[PDB]
RNA sequence: CUGGGGGGAGUAUGGUCGCAAGGCUGAAACUUAAAGGAA
């Protein structure tokens, strides 16, 4: 049968090594996205 | 036992013995410029002298004299020669940043290994005749293998320049002595440090393991001669 | 109490050209400052389970069974390995 | 019921005949006096890639091992990969996929996964460079093996994406009634994990033994850098002389291992391939098993193709034999007309082939 | 001569070659490299081995025809 | 010192042929020196 929509996704160790490590990549290059002071 | 081989800063080789006086002979115009390392093979019987006049030289035991018969001159001035452990290989260090490789029995020229960016001192080879050991005045060692001449590691070590690199007997751990009064003992399949020896208190010019055993000698510029052994 | 911030610099100063160290010493802070990824219950008189490693055990079992059926959805023949 | 041969020899050629044909098979006595007797895993393995490709044939293997029965179904193809084991490398597995391939439903794209290259085996230059014209002037005109990362043995780790997209009805009647002139001569060294300077000693090697050869000697280089490198260190050769004109090839390789000269393999590989030159007439020693199994499921007609006189060995003939008990046909070896070498002409009259699988 | 030792098959193949004068290895027999080496030091011997629609249709197939019955 | 496609101004492109991105260099088979860059 067809499905309506994508189930939510289950968070294994996996996908939470692949978030971290993006995470060191944006942490050790600065790449933040923060609000700028006027 | 109780006789020695020796080269001088000049073109002059030198032998000796233990009982007797001095010169058993010297040999004047051994080599047209600085010598600057030579190797038994483990025989005994057949010597090998590099030298900076660009050539290497090969001398026979004739009955207690020497006998050069063959010379192989290079493009570069040569400043380290070995022989494997089994009389397989000969490895010479050249002031062109690299060593070769070469066959004893056909002056093959089998490997060049190349990529170590200054000129480069002390080599060793394994007691299984498989893997290689290159130091260099770029602070860092360098494995080979020597099957097919592929770089395994390049670790980092001693800040100044490593002087001397010798194996233990049977194992693949080996001692490293440096310009910068350390030893330091490492391993050949994990690439540790294992210990850290820090004895010296200036430029640690060379050091020799014992035959079996494996306690090991280093000597330095400060007029010192020191026993390590195990604990 | 305090921070784990504060706990994150301490264990750092803590556990200070050997890799291996380095290698043990760096899964052993993050296995124990990640504490999102055990469970914990309240002894009522404690790390009870791993909930993302049984999380992706238990998905890799049925992704594996799952292209194990589709290989076989529209196969006639098979080897029949007596041996 | 079932076509017998004994023996395991001309195992893959015997399984691949029998999936053309469609005829069912035994295979008995599988290296029984032995000391561990019966299949091997990499034939095994071969089964498994054969119960892949085809659909409907079923593989029934013996308590003992030692004995096999293929009754054959039919070649569908699709996509697939195959993880073949480190006994032998992917050029074993993809050398019996090239004679299944253009008579499929769905195109080949398989890609086989393990040891790229061996000193006793077909290696991904010589599939390419050597097989594949041969197919692409028996008929087929898309095919192609990608390499996308090799590796040289013992661990390898190296993955070959062979892809042929050409699903013809039968191949073409051969005639090849001369001898091609070789326009040019190229090649491939390769190396990986290992230092660049091997491939510029293989190559000197080889064009010093070439020079004097009035041609034109062309080898290309390529070191492989990276994850493409694989898991092991190794080096190979590999040279083809080229008629372009008609677009024959005539190939030789070989790799390097643990003490070995590299100008000493690229001076072997050039003497190994001058004398398949002076061994070959239109073919090569090793691309004339496909060259008459296609001529032999060509179509209903007379297909004649040029062969010297060394060319007949014992391996040629077990194949003829075992071509004559599938199904049941012989070649005709006339000779040419002229007499400065000894050169047959072998005319096959074709099976009435055509390939049933490819809907319309 | 040849073609009957062929399809005689109560014969060995290398008793068929012996009298006229094993595919799982796929690269052919070769030499010893020392026996190849001195006979490929020379290289004269192999250097004369280098250096409407419709209708058309019909022709080819007629040519094919033609070649079946003068090679029948 | 004879040879000629078809207007002007534009727009789009799942077609074909090209040219082009990455990402500190040295530096890879080596997590490797000096020096340089950047901030």
């Amino acid at each position: 049968f067809d499905r309506t929509a994508k189930p939510v996704p289950v968070i294994t160790s996996e996908v939470t090594e692949s978030l971290e490590d993006m995470i060191r990549r944006r942490i050790q290059d600065s790449n933040f996205d923060d609000l700028q002071r006027r | 036992g109780l006789l020695v081989i020796l080269g001088t800063r000049n073109g002059e080789l030198q032998l000796f013995d233990l009982a007797s006086s001095s010169l058993l002979d010297t040999i004047e115009d051994a080599h047209d410029a600085a010598i600057w390392s030579l190797d038994l093979t483990s025989d005994g019987k057949r010597l090998v002298t590099g030298s900076a006049d660009k050539t290497v030289k090969f001398w026979d035991f004739k009955v207690l004299k020497l006998h050069h018969d063959t010379t192989l001159e290079l493009t570069d001035d040569i400043l380290c020669v070995r022989v494997s452990p089994d009389d397989r290989y000969l490895a010479i260090s050249l002031l062109d940043n690299t060593v070769k490789v070469f066959f004893l029995d056909s002056m093959k020229f089998y490997l060049s290994l190349y990529g170590h960016k200054l000129p480069v001192l002390s080599i060793d080879i394994s007691f299984d005749s498989k893997m290689i050991i290159t130091s260099s005045a770029d602070k860092n060692i360098k494995i080979w293998g020597l099957d097919f001449g592929d770089c395994h590691k390049s670790l980092f070590a001693h800040q100044d320049s490593i002087m001397n690199v010798k194996f233990l007997p049977q194992s693949h751990n080996f001692f490293s002595c440096s310009k910068d009064a350390v030893v330091k003992y490492w391993d050949g399949e994990k690439f540790e440090c294992i210990q850290k020896l820090y004895a010296h208190q200036s430029e640690v010019w060379a050091l020799a393991v014992a035959t079996d055993g494996g306690f090991v000698v280093s000597s330095s510029h400060d007029h010192s001669i020191r026993i390590w052994e195990e604990t | 109490a305090g921070s784990q911030l504060k706990n994150l610099k301490a264990a750092l100063k803590a556990r200070g050209y050997d890799r291996e160290e380095k290698k043990k010493a760096i899964a052993e802070i993050r296995e124990e400052f990640n504490p999102f990824e055990i469970k914990a219950a309240r002894n009522k008189r404690i790390a009870v389970g791993k909930p993302g490693i049984s999380k992706q055990i238990g998905e890799e079992q049925r992704k594996r069974a799952f292209e194990a059926r589709k290989m076989m959805k529209n196969k006639r023949g098979g080897v029949i390995d007596k041996r | 019921k079932y076509t017998t041969f004994q023996g395991s020899q001309n195992f893959r050629l015997r399984i691949v005949l029998a999936t053309l044909s469609g005829k069912p098979i035994k295979i008995e006595k599988i290296r029984s006096g032995d000391l561990n007797p019966g299949l091997k895993d990499y034939e095994v393995s071969f089964l498994r890639l054969i119960e892949s490709v085809t659909n409907g044939s079923v593989i029934e293997i013996s308590y003992t091992g030692t004995t096999v029965i293929y009754r054959p179904g039919i070649i569908v193809g699709g996509a697939s990969t195959h993880i073949c084991p480190s006994s032998k490398p992917v050029g074993y597995f993809v050398e019996p996929m090239l004679y299944l391939a253009p008579f499929s439903k769905k195109k080949f794209s398989i890609l086989f996964k393990g040891i790229t290259a061996s000193h006793n085996d077909a290696g991904i230059e010589a599939i390419k460079w050597g097989l594949m014209p041969v197919m692409e002037k028996f008929g087929v005109r898309e095919c192609a093996l990608h390499t996308l990362k090799r590796g040289s043995p013992p661990l390898g780790g190296g993955e070959v994406h062979l892809v042929v997209d050409s699903l013809i009805a039968q191949p073409i009647t051969m005639h090849e009634i001369d001898r091609p002139i070789i326009s040019s001569i190229t090649g491939v060294a390769y190396s990986t994990r290992v230092s660049p300077s091997l491939v510029n000693r293989m190559i000197d090697g080889a064009k010093k033994v070439l020079k004097n050869l009035q041609c034109e000697v062309n080898i290309t280089a390529d070191v492989w850098r990276g994850e493409n490198s694989g898991k092991s260190p190794g080096w190979g050769i590999t040279l083809v002389a080229q008629s372009k004109q008609k677009g024959w090839s005539y190939f030789a390789e070989d790799i390097g291992d643990a003490g070995s000269i590299p100008e000493e393999l690229g001076e072997k590989v050039a003497c190994q391939l001058l004398e398949e030159i002076s061994k070959s007439a239109a073919v090569g020693r090793n691309q004339l098993p496909l060259a008459i199994v296609y001529m032999v499921i060509g179509k209903e007609d007379i297909g004649r193709l040029r062969i010297n006189k060394e060319q007949i060995d014992e391996r040629f003939i077990i194949l003829l034999r075992d071509i004559k008990k599938i199904f049941n046909t012989e070649v005709f070896l006339k000779p040419v007309d002229e007499a400065d070498n000894e050169d047959m002409i072998a005319t096959i009259k074709g099976i009435g082939f055509t390939n049933t699988s490819k809907k319309i | 001569n040849i073609g009957k030792l062929i399809y005689m098959d109560n014969i060995s193949p290398e008793e068929c070659i012996r009298r006229w004068r094993d595919l799982e290895k796929f690269v052919p027999y070769f030499d010893t490299f020392e026996k190849l080496a001195k006979k490929w030091k020379s290289v004269d011997a192999i250097k004369e081995r280098f250096l409407t629609w419709y209708e058309l249709q019909k022709a080819k197939i007629s040519k094919q025809l033609e070649i079946n019955n003068i090679e029948y």
